[PDB]
């Protein structure tokens, strides 16, 4: 008997515990709000035929007026946002930003750092384990759409067990050819192309006939509570920008292809609820980072 | 709450000289640290929120009956607001000030064998913030100069680069260094942002928020000293004077 | 020692104080005026430079 | 000899030793008072079609003003009360409520924290042990009323001894058929239907004649000192809410069908006097928890 | 294989579908409020040696002054409350109270009529089925505390399956002697006196050794949404009075020893959610019927 | 909405004389009448709320092309406000008024073989309030006296004692009975909060209740604009083409 698991779900590293309180949460909300005004100031500059709208936006974000002989960096808030993002990813990252600096930057705009007033859908499909008997090959490829390739070289039909965890809300399975799937201690129905199932129900048994390989595609949806200012497209771009800039370059940590995989992998840890709150705050910080760095490249 | 409100090296050191050691210890048995627990956080979740108990929370915890435990309780009081449960220490030691325990040989406590690596590890330093780390480094520096272990203190800082970057710069025997220092060591204070009456998930964050909201209530209460209004009512001994300096410094 | 008795029986109609009710309502008119005036100045005078 | 005992008296787990001082008991007393006003204000709001009475009561309880889009959960007072209730139940439960929080909430109202003003009557019947000879069968069922079924298979009449502990004040035994019961080294009277016994008298011997089974229904009453605000109906509802809400799910603990069985089981243990004091405080806290949760509900 | 079922869960009769709208709910809440005032006014009249408090309360309730020669019945409000109670119990009840009468009676006092702002705990234990093998005897007795008496007469130990439904929140099982219970496809733990279970977990298997009979005492708690004025002490007393007064004497109906058994039995029927809301309204009506009849016996 | 506000036998009969059969029928397919369905009531429950569809809900449902289907649609309109989908009724029947379909022989419809017990079961008389049952019995009595089956109306009433208690006390032939009647048949009326009810019938009925206050004022001008220069459909003069399928 062999077992297989998703690659992105292996060994989630611990996340940081700093910059989670109310003042730090409001700093991230202010940074997101002010960085958004920076991007919109470009369109205002085009319409107004002048750089005054951009100068006003940068002055509020950086406490200093822009210069022509200096490369625009963002000043204290840019430095604070960058260092705070580093601390969120790993517990080994230092917490360099002082509290006093965080409170001063959090007073720039009026926001509430409530990160539980909305939700988002995360599409990473968790396959905790797939148990197959001898003379059966199982390969799991993919993270957003997981394709499971199954081959039965044995004499008779085999029973393969799926375990999708206890966190995902729904999972939809679509097979290359019609197949049979049922819960444990349940009878099997007629072969169908598509199955919709709740992972909380229990481990699922799929009957593998002997012959050509059977491939099953898995798509899952998970609901995680996020602030109302959350935007998945901006968060995903911020994740790639931060990884390129080396903000995640620190020893004894894991690397993920997308923010979708990062948050779901942390949610499936030993105590994944503790890390979901920090990961969401990292998402808002990354959304602020993508806007800030696209307006002020460096 | 009073200890966490000190924002400068002068105020923090002055407070430690005035307060006795009995404030650092607690007479409530509490629970044990380093234990995985399920706590109830109903404003956010219906299930039980996992967390881990530590010595840095503001709740009293049982502590070891040795010099190592006594020092951990003192640093915990400075960086968290509450100490541990080490009873039957003796009235001779409990009357003396926290500063005297840290930097005077007359007390009788022997702290030379203390190692800063395990103390920082036990007093979980990966979970502290910048202000908490600075206060701990102050206590380490005071202890090191008490037993003549300045070289060991430097080597420990050189091993850990982030600690060196935020390490306060003052000589424990000189008062001019304390005056010149401009580090911000305040963990509670009047907030520029919007502070609400809401819970936080972690044990450390929830207890810290309780101290923060408690300081606001104390700041606006009748126990606070408004210098701009009643500076002529304080006695001459405790009035703020530039000539004032710590005893023996 | 020389406390003065204060009576407000004539000010109250049943359990309703008319003068206090009308005075508080005028803040709604001021709130509308503040928002209208700020928006007009921002439109007429854009970003300001010195 | 075969031995039988009540199921609920087996292995009483230790209780918490925290938040049992004057300040903490004052905080629990304040919580019960403010929870009661929260329930009353919700009724006054409903008969009056105005949210003002409820908002004012919630503001005292939660130190914050209710706002739409934010769920009303009770604020910091609810958080402290829930975690304190866990700590009372078991010694494995953590203590995570700082002292500055307990003092702040205790000052919200001026009530006495004394928990021994009055008494209450508890109905759980303690049967510590029932010893029977070889050829007899004994089964004990129930906690509010214990049914002891005894069958004699041997030729001769059997002697079965009953132990009711030393805590209960009275025990009344009623049989399906008249039976004989007497104290040790005492003559056995005529067969009667009922007996009134003081458990401190000693082990009681009941003759079991050969034939049809004899069933004895046991009812006991014990008196425990409780605060004058103690209401048994509210405490039982709070006990069930806490169990359903999942805050009694601690490692290595026993579970009970009612607060009656919980307090009696702790009483019938070593250092049972000290355990009862902690359990009484937990009972008043459960009264506060019940009233707060009904006023502010979730689906 | 033999099946054992609790007596009170067998064949719940359909409940009435009338007088469950907002206007009718307001009338029930009004009746409870005025009935409570009727009881308090009688106590005040006795204490104050005067009839003024009682005359005012009776006049508001019955729209007529009390008279020495005439009997005190409560007027039209008593008749309407009596008739809606019959209609709530069974679908075969006449339901002969006009809508205009209900609206005029709901305008006497101001109440929201919301039956979902609180909850109450009901202690009936649902045992849907107990599956036992041959040469085993199983008997279930009780509804508030259920005792399951099990006797094994075969050669070896037997497996007995317990099904507690899917509605009850928690179930606590205490045996006469320590015994073994575990969920399906799970190892059995050591013998223990007590067990705390969630009925949603699934069917539970109990190992019954050969020898003396094993008795398991069951206690369950269920949460049902009720109005804030709900009082279980008054509802249960009113339930007994209505049965004694013949308000439930309808053809093709079941009977229950308490209101707790009635509501839980209707909950466990096919689509039991449909009936819980109507059952809660009947409980509040029985609360008003209790207080009125105790003040004005007939 | 107008048929539900009538609170007297006189007003209900007057409305039926004015209203053509077109507003009793509907042109929307709907769904199957009797069916166990799960509906979403998120104001109360997270789970889907079970319920059974019927012909009393104010929602169009499929009906067969027979006299039983036409009668069921008319009664549903009276007791619920919305009719049913009967395909291709025909111009001649649609132009006649509801009362003439119930009480006159010139419509071309045979109603002598109607079974009152089956109609009540199909209309789910068990889940009806006092006002709705009275309106159904008014329609039954009118049909009974039209075809001479007055005895069958009494047999049906005797089999259903609860309906006999609340039966109307008017004779279709006589006018003194209609003038002196004192029944209250109003379902909708000016008084209720903007909330959702659990049942399909209760929710739909409350929708009519909340919309009646607005309908009282807005219908006057919008109606008059529609038929400013339009010929009345009721009893419209035509060549009297044909009646197919009846």
């Amino acid at each position: 008997a062999n077992r297989a698991t998703s690659a992105f779900l292996d060994n989630p590293h611990p996340v940081g515990v700093n910059y989670v309180d109310e003042g730090s949460r409001q700093f991230v909300a202010v940074a997101e709000l002010l960085a958004s005004k920076l991007i919109d100031s470009s369109r205002e500059s085009d319409e107004s035929n002048s750089d005054v709208p951009f100068v006003q936006a940068y002055s509020k974000f950086a406490d200093d007026n822009p210069r022509h002989l200096r490369v625009k960096t963002g000043g204290k808030m840019a430095n604070a946002l960058t260092n705070v993002i580093r601390s969120y990813y790993s517990i080994n990252a230092p917490a360099i930003v002082p509290q006093v600096e965080i409170d001063r930057l959090a007073s720039k705009a009026t926001v509430s750092g409530d990160m539980y007033n909305s939700y988002a859908i995360f599409n990473s499909v968790p396959i905790v384990e797939v148990l197959s008997p001898a003379r059966t090959t199982v390969s799991i490829v993919g993270s957003d759409r997981a394709d499971v390739t199954m081959l039965n070289t044995g004499a008779g039909a085999a029973n393969i067990t799926f375990n999708f965890g206890q966190i995902a809300e729904t999972v939809i399975l679509k097979g290359s050819v019609p197949f049979q799937l049922a819960r444990l201690n349940q009878p099997m129905p007629a072969a169908r192309f598509t199955y919709k199932l709740r992972p909380l129900d229990g481990p699922f048994i799929v009957v593998l006939p002997v012959g050509n390989p059977l491939v099953i595609s898995a798509t899952a949806a998970t609901r995680i509570q996020v602030p109302l200012a959350f935007n998945k497209a901006l968060v995903e771009s911020g994740f790639q920008t931060a990884m390129n800039d080396g903000l995640f370059d620190i020893q004894n940590v894991n690397y993920y292809s997308s923010f979708d995989e990062f948050i779901i992998s942390q949610y499936h840890a030993q105590d994944g609820i503790n890390r979901v709150s920090t990961c969401v705050i990292l998402g808002l910080a990354l959304q602020a980072y993508d806007q800030m760095r696209r307006a002020l490249p460096v | 709450m009073d200890v966490l409100s000190k924002g400068s090296l002068k105020e923090l050191l002055a407070h430690l000289e005035k307060t006795p050691l009995e404030e650092a210890i607690s007479y409530r048995i509490g629970t044990v640290p380093y234990q995985n627990v399920l706590i109830s956080r109903n404003e956010y979740y219906n299930q039980l929120y996992p967390d881990t108990t530590s010595l840095i929370d503001g709740v009293s915890r049982e502590g070891q009956r040795n010099v190592n435990g006594l020092i951990m309780s003192i640093i915990s009081y400075v960086v968290s607001g509450s100490g541990h449960y080490i009873p039957n220490i003796g009235f001779m030691l409990l009357r003396r000030s926290i500063l005297d325990i840290l930097t005077k040989h007359d007390t009788g406590l022997v702290t030379n064998n203390l190692n800063y690596g395990i103390i920082a590890r036990n007093l979980t330093v990966s979970k502290m913030n910048c202000e908490q780390r600075k206060r701990m480094l102050i206590c380490f520096k005071l202890l090191a100069y008490k037993d003549g272990n300045q070289n060991d203190y430097e080597i420990y800082l050189n091993q850990n680069i982030p600690l060196k970057q935020i390490a306060p710069n003052f000589i424990p025997g000189d008062m001019r260094t304390v005056i010149h220092n401009q580090d911000q060591l305040a963990i509670v204070g009047i907030p520029a942002y919007r502070l609400t009456q809401s819970t936080e998930l972690s044990i450390r964050d929830d207890n810290a928020k309780s101290y923060k909201l408690g300081y606001v209530d104390w700041y606006n209460s009748n126990s606070f000293l408004r210098e701009r209004s009643e500076f002529n009512l304080i006695r001459l001994k405790d009035r703020d004077t530039k000539y004032g300096k710590l005893n023996g410094w | 020692f020389a406390l003065a008795q204060i009576n407000a029986d004539d000010e109250f109609i049943g359990a309703i104080d008319k003068e206090s009710a009308e005075y508080l309502d005028e803040y709604a008119t001021l709130a509308r005026d503040i928002s209208n005036s700020l928006t007009l100045v921002k439109a007429a005078f854009g970003p300001l430079e010195r």
